């Protein structure tokens, strides 16, 4: 039983991968329950032929699979004078098909 | 491409990073800038003098006959009138000036009457002292010189500021002596690269043969880029080599039209701009010999941090504290990746010279000594390994007494004994041993021990000074006695010995080749651990930020980074025997790092568990090294606060 | 002497701007004690048998008659001693010399300079400029105890133009480009001041009047003062160490507080200090620590 | 009301002789036969030592400020010594006598 996980970010209009990377950090939070999850993930390479709104989905693998089909990227502006890559994205929630916990053990 | 041109490029690039290169620019850059040319000015002189420009038949005689006829027949006021008429226009400069100045010349010597080069010098940012007259050498402020042979028009448009007549060149020996002396000094001392002419500056070429006949092969052969689009007569090239000239043809690189020489003026110099040593390294034996010549003078140390390694390789790779390598600015051949590929195959290890193969194994032993393990993509799991061989670390005090009392032969062992003597309270005796170490290593062909001894001498001077001032004050209140253990003799001696002694000059103090081989050691040159405390502070903010809420630091976690940076800095400082471990700010660094690690352990043991924590222990274990780090660098109130937390 | 004060001002500014070069003669070697050449001149005088012309002609006959091997032997026993340094070298290094020019054949100044952390490059032979400069204009015994390695006769001074062209040329370059202070000069190198006269004919008004430390035990006469006006040398005997230290203490220390007595002048001094800061619009309090040292 | 900028005089029980004068910045008070330990700590800046006194031992502290005339006296004290060194402040702690365990005197 291991710890390191690979993450796959893709777009559900063609089922085509956008990028792949390594997991860094999660962030969690007739009554109503208020929980929210946001993910930070380190340096990656993008899709070269992608260069030629929508909905997006994320897969985690470590067999252990954690998937969710409701994400949106938030690329915050940064201003570094030393210079010399961070990816941040959050979860979404619709009404009828509210579902964000896909697990495979 | 020609390999002699390749090593010429190598010679001028090492001269450039040495800073001892000087560009001579002829008159071609005026032709690139669409400045008014000189031959059409001769045509203007021909039409005003003879009443017709006719066919002209403008020859080398007519270059130096017609303005003389203008001077004696039509006087000097018409010369000033034509000079006002023809040399008053202005135009912006070319990119060629910018890429000329981009190689950072120490001085720049020109033979063009305009002032576009000075404007480009102000555009680059630096200041150069303009030396155009004999009076300008007196008020020469900067060490970077703008030397001017032909003069300019800054002194008005008189005939005395300009020089174009032949009798001016005849009188030039007495007219500008000190300018000629400066020119001869610069061409003797610095490597001079010639540009901007078409092999017609024959008086300057005779001056070149004059330094040739005064110095022979001790004079370094200067370089000129031939910008004539025709193929070069190779016999004339060999004759210029017999004259002692290294000519590189633009047409050997690329050739088109004749007016595209401006583009050719870029192109070869463009080949100079991105000229990288690893670009031409194409075979594996060249790779291992290159990294031997780049690393193996760093055999004299004991331990060096991995984060220092980016200073060696021009930040082409990032070397992180776990031991992996990431390609960052490496745009040429992947020589580090090929190096680890050679480490992968023993069959490729056989395909090498056995001197080079045992060199490869020696560098392998070095990398396993410093714990460099593969690239980030190649490596999988990694292990935290701790090893300290320092006698002063474990507090073998009586063993240090015996080793101090033992026989002293090696000056490296003398340096280790001096570090022990400083650590065993014999501070004046350790200073005497450091001074004798310097006196012995005056000419011992390695300035590394000299650098370390000077730094430790300065630090122990400051330590003795602060100790005697604290002895002067409240120590009398504490002990009921002044109890001074020192006398003023060596105090006055070290006072005059450390008078006007700065610390940042010391990295400048070593020779040029020592700087070029040991720029990695710049860290020791008054702001000790300043950047490392900055990195500790920002990681402290990150650690408390993720401590404030739920988080899951996947894979690498910041406590591992903090712990590895701590142990890397501690091993590098202790193993190479630097006295600055005694100081207070390093103790503050250890205090902050260990307190953050302890707080991380408490937050890990006390946190709640959701489903992902059930879907994904790792408690901190204290060590004997941790016990030493607790005992050496803490104060009772801080660990009382650690008890409270 | 206000000339000495203005010398101190110019030399301190030249040190802070890198425009200061100290000329070394021979008396600084006597300050740390060394064998003296005129005793060997009297040795040659006794040996050859059984004027300034004779000062090199008697060694010239000694080379012509007794040969080179006697010169090698008598230079070995005269130039193999070892001595420590003097604090005058340390005060020179405290004044931070850019380059060193000397004729004395002992490298104790080089060891004193390497006692300091800085690095100089030894320039004695013709191949030295091809690879801070220590200019040995007379050479030394680094390569060997050979007569040709140093200067010994009149013909060396005759052939000095072709023997060492680059040394003299960059020497004149350093002479022009930097302020020069002549210490240790015992008024013997008349060819040097003749070349200075030729450079004075070249330079006229841009000639800076570089300063020569005379310190002859007699006070300088009127004809001598007019001569140094002709030669362009502002003027600065067994107590040479004491007098040189007395001058160089006032040179090195350079107190602004000597000109801080009256309330009126220091107002102008502080106004000179905060002169450029009127251009900026705001400052920081800690930056004032970088103003007043 | 207190301006919170007090001044400290540090004296010695022999002769009542002043050792030095300073101002304090940090002071810390912390915790059948009811036993309770209390601890006092004081921190002053670089003081004004007396050259007359240059020409174990028990010392005392007085601590004066204005409230609008408020004086504090600690009779028994020890200046514990901390030697440090750095590149390019005096701390005291209390002493309680076993005869009459009193620590603070206030004159208002």
């Amino acid at each position: 039983i291991q710890d390191t996980a690979d993450v796959y970010f893709k777009r559900k209009s063609d089922g085509k991968l956008v990028f792949t990377a390594e997991a860094q950090t999660a962030s969690f939070s007739i009554l109503k329950s208020e929980k929210e999850i946001n993910l930070t993930v380190k340096n990656a390479f993008f899709d070269l032929e992608w260069l030629a709104s929508e909905r997006y989905e994320v897969e985690y693998r470590t067999d252990i699979y954690i998937q969710f089909p409701n994400v949106s990227p938030s690329g915050e502006f940064e201003m570094s004078l030393e210079n010399g890559p961070e990816i941040k994205f959050e979860a979404l929630a619709d009404t009828d098909t509210d579902e964000m916990a896909v697990v495979i053990e | 491409l020609d390999n002699n041109v390749v090593e010429c490029i190598k010679e001028i690039t090492e001269s450039s990073r040495n800073g001892k290169l000087v560009f001579f620019v002829g008159a071609g850059v005026s032709t690139l800038s669409d400045y008014p040319q000189w031959w059409r000015l001769v045509d203007k002189y021909h039409e005003e003098l003879y009443g017709s420009p006719k066919k002209g038949n403008y020859s080398s005689d007519e270059y130096l006959r017609i303005p003389q006829i203008f001077y004696n027949v039509k006087g000097e006021m018409a010369f000033d009138g034509i000079l006002k008429d023809f040399f008053q226009v202005d135009k912006p400069t070319n990119p060629i000036h910018d890429k000329i100045l981009a190689m950072n010349p120490a001085h720049v010597i020109t033979t063009a009457y305009d002032n576009l080069i000075d404007t480009a010098c102000w555009k680059r940012g630096k200041y150069f002292s303009v030396i155009s007259a004999e009076e300008d050498v007196a008020n020469a402020t900067s060490s970077r010189y703008l030397l001017k042979v032909a003069g300019d028009f800054r002194k008005g448009f008189k005939g005395e500021n300009v020089v174009l007549k032949e009798d001016d060149y005849l009188n030039y020996d007495q007219n500008y002596p000190l300018i000629s002396n400066l020119m001869k000094t610069i061409i003797a001392t610095h490597t001079i690269v010639f540009i901007g002419y078409g092999l017609g500056d024959y008086n300057i070429n005779m001056l070149l043969n004059w330094v040739r006949k005064l110095q022979k092969d001790s004079f370094h052969k200067p370089f000129f880029i031939r910008t004539d689009p025709s193929p070069i007569e190779n016999e004339t090239l060999i004759y210029y080599e017999n004259k002692g000239l290294r000519i590189i043809d633009a047409a050997s690189l690329i050739d088109s039209n004749e007016y595209d020489y401006l583009e050719r003026y870029s192109a070869v110099m463009d080949l100079l701009i991105e000229s990288q040593e690893n670009k031409f390294i194409t075979k594996d034996d060249e790779v291992i010999d290159y990294i031997y010549g780049k690393i193996s003078p760093l055999f004299a140390l004991q331990y060096i941090r991995k984060i220092d390694l980016k200073h060696v390789f021009e930040y082409d790779y990032h070397f992180e504290v776990n031991g992996t390598v990431v390609r960052h600015k490496n745009k040429g051949f992947g020589y580090m990746e090929r190096f680890f590929e050679l480490k992968e195959s023993c069959d490729e290890r056989s395909k090498l010279s056995k001197k080079q193969y045992e060199r490869f194994n020696a560098l392998f032993n070095f990398f396993e000594k410093n714990g460099v393990i593969c690239m980030a993509k190649d490596a999988g799991t990694l292990n935290t390994s701790i090893e300290i061989n320092s006698l002063a670390y474990h507090g073998k005090y009586d063993v240090m007494k015996k080793f101090i009392e033992e026989q002293s032969v090696s000056i490296e062992d003398d340096y280790k004994k001096a570090f022990f003597l400083a650590c065993l309270g014999r501070w004046e005796e350790s200073y005497d041993l450091y001074s004798n170490i310097i006196l012995n290593s005056i000419d011992e062909s390695n300035g590394c021990v000299y650098y370390l001894s000077q730094i430790n001498r300065y630090r122990i001077y400051q330590s003795i000074t602060q100790a005697v001032t604290q002895f002067n004050g409240l120590g009398l209140l504490t002990f009921g006695r002044h109890y001074k253990p020192f006398t003023d003799e060596f105090l006055a001696r070290i006072e005059r010995e450390m008078t006007n002694f700065n610390i940042d000059d010391l990295f400048n103090g070593m020779p040029f080749e020592f700087q070029k081989k040991y720029k990695i050691l710049e860290f020791l040159s008054n702001q000790f651990l300043y950047d490392d405390t900055v990195k500790l502070f920002e990681l402290t903010n990150k650690v408390r930020s993720e401590m404030s809420e739920g988080s899951y630091s996947f894979g690498m976690s910041s406590d591992i980074v903090v712990l590895l940076r701590l142990y890397d800095n501690l091993r590098f400082l202790y193993e190479n025997c630097l006295w600055s471990v005694s100081f207070h700010e390093f103790h503050q660094y250890i205090r902050n790092s260990m307190s953050l690690l302890i707080e991380k352990a408490e937050y890990e043991r006390t946190r709640d568990i959701d489903e992902l924590g059930f879907s994904f222990k790792s408690g901190f274990f204290m060590e004997y090294y941790d016990f030493v780090n607790i005992s050496r660098h803490f104060k009772i109130d801080d660990i009382k606060n650690l008890e409270r937390s």
